[PDB]
């Protein structure tokens, strides 16, 4: 099989800078026909990938002209001259000149931004879920950059890594943040034996963790 | 327009076969190839074979051995079988048109999430996230379904700034997420906040009025 690798599989880059992407191909790719069928391809976050560029260099219909490529033999490029807000996703490169056709890995273009603190906020289990026989305690960690954050439980100080349970949006297109939710489920008779619950967040903008608790 | 519309299974047991429909507009099948293939976290995007204008076909040889594409041109349907699949052929199974040479009908369907597993269909606990006691953030917690997916609005539609809708995870084998939605401190109780939870696999439709205390 063709292997397609892809160079760098992240790209953090500034808004109105040039980003380019690389494939390299283990083997030629010139089908039977003479052409020579590299594509580039976007997926935005939540979508189905998009083709941006056909036959090594050619804009797909309705691609904005930022977008180029070029290359031959084993080496290919994806350029874009300068990145918008709606460019970050998964790139990845793909070769249909021989069976079986293959995929790059893809790579990540991030967005750069200012740093940005997180809006954390705490939340109890619900009486509906209480009444239910369950205990979550729910803390959403939003728009912060850049992504790296940590999240620390303490119950009454004693820290927590049983049933914790974290998750992170994609890169929000409007403001270039990234938001985490963060979630301790116990059962409601352990929930019922302590007062202090505490989501703690550690992140580039405070060297101090970022608290947040309540009492039942 | 250009559109791939398909139709299959959300849930597969392990060793059943998957079945999808491609239904094709915009183009005719008498005329354009159409490829099938698929994400998963764990193997990236692979591709596993066309069928091209005329019926002939060729298959990615880690899958031949189980897979056929057959199709109906008169209809503008492709059909798409595999067999014998493991947990590991979760995924999101696609048709598409690639590669092109000198037309424009390269687009892709909408993608089939399909699951191979054991476990039992379920349904999600819906609970309302409020305060304890400028910006005020609320939030749902949609609790222990399967299989994928769910979708979560917030006053069915008419809140999309300020929603953050975090991917599911699993625990105790059976998916947890959770959404938060973010208006001004003013507006909340006074104006009412509302989520809407659907998980079509249990046929589940859940709205959740966001209540202080
Ligand atoms: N000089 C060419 C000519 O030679 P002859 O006049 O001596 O035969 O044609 C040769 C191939 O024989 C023709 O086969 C077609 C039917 O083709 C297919 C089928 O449709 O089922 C597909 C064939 O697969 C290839 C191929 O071997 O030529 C390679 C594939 O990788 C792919 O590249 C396909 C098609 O060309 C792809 O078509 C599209 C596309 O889907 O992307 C759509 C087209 O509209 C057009 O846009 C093309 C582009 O121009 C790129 O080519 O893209 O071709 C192969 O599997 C054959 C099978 O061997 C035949 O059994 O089946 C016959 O047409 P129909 O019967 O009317 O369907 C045609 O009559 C045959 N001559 C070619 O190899 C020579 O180079
Ligand atoms: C995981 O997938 C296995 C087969 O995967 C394919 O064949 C193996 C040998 C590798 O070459 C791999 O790259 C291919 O995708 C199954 O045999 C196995 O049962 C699967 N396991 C689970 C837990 O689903
Ligand atoms: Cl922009």
């Amino acid at each position: 099989d063709v292997l397609m690798t892809q160079s760098p599989l992240s790209l953090p880059v500034s808004l109105g800078d040039q980003a380019s992407i690389s494939c390299r191909s283990s083997q030629t790719i010139v089908h039977s026909n003479g052409n020579t069928y590299l594509e580039w391809y976007l997926q935005k976050p939540g979508q189905s990938p998009k083709l941006l560029i056909y036959k090594v260099s050619n804009r797909f219909y309705g691609v904005p002209d930022r977008f180029s490529g070029s290359g031959s033999g084993t080496d290919f490029t994806l350029k874009i001259s300068r990145v918008e807000a709606e460019d970050l996703g998964v790139y990845y490169c793909f070769q249909g000149s021989h069976v079986p056709y293959t995929f790059g890995g893809g790579t990540k273009l991030e967005i750069k931004r200012a740093d940005a603190a997180p809006t954390v906020s705490i939340f109890p289990p619900s009486s509906e879920q209480l009444t239910s026989g369950g205990a979550s305690v729910v803390c959403f960690l939003n728009n912060f950059y850049p992504k790296d954050i940590n999240v620390k439980w303490k119950i009454d100080g004693s820290e927590r890594q049983n049933g914790v349970l974290n998750s992170w949006t994609d890169q929000d297109s409007k403001d270039s943040t990234y938001s985490m939710s963060s979630t301790l489920t116990l059962t409601k008779d352990e929930y019922e034996r302590h007062n202090s619950y505490t989501c703690e967040a550690t992140h580039k903008t405070s060297t101090s963790p970022i608290v947040k608790s309540f009492n039942r | 327009q250009v559109q791939l519309v398909e139709s299959g299974p959300g849930l597969v047991q392990p060793s059943q076969s998957l079945s999808i429909t491609c239904t094709v507009s915009g183009f005719s099948l008498s005329t354009y190839g159409v490829h099938w293939v698929r994400q998963s976290p764990g193997k990236g995007l692979e591709w596993l074979g066309v069928i091209w204008s005329g019926g002939s076909t060729d298959y990615n040889a880690a899958f031949i051995s189980r897979l056929s594409i057959t199709k109906d041109n008169s209809k503008s349907q492709v059909f798409f079988k595999m067999n014998s699949l493991q947990p590991n052929d979760t995924a999101v199974y696609y048709c598409d048109r690639m590669r092109i040479t000198t037309d424009w009908f390269a687009y892709w369907g909408q993608g089939t999430l399909v699951t191979v597993s054991a476990a039992k269909t379920t349904p999600p606990s819906v609970y309302p996230l409020a305060p304890g006691s400028s910006m005020v953030t609320l939030g749902c917690l949609v609790k222990g379904y399967f299989p994928e997916p769910v979708t979560v609005t917030w006053n069915s539609g008419s809140l999309s700034s300020g929603v953050h809708t975090f991917p599911a995870v699993l625990q105790s084998d059976l998916y947890t997420l959770s959404s938060s939605v973010t208006v001004p401190s003013s507006t909340w109780p006074s104006e009412t906040v509302t989520c809407n939870v659907a998980h079509p696999a249990s046929s589940t439709k859940v709205d959740k009025k966001i209540v202080p205390r």
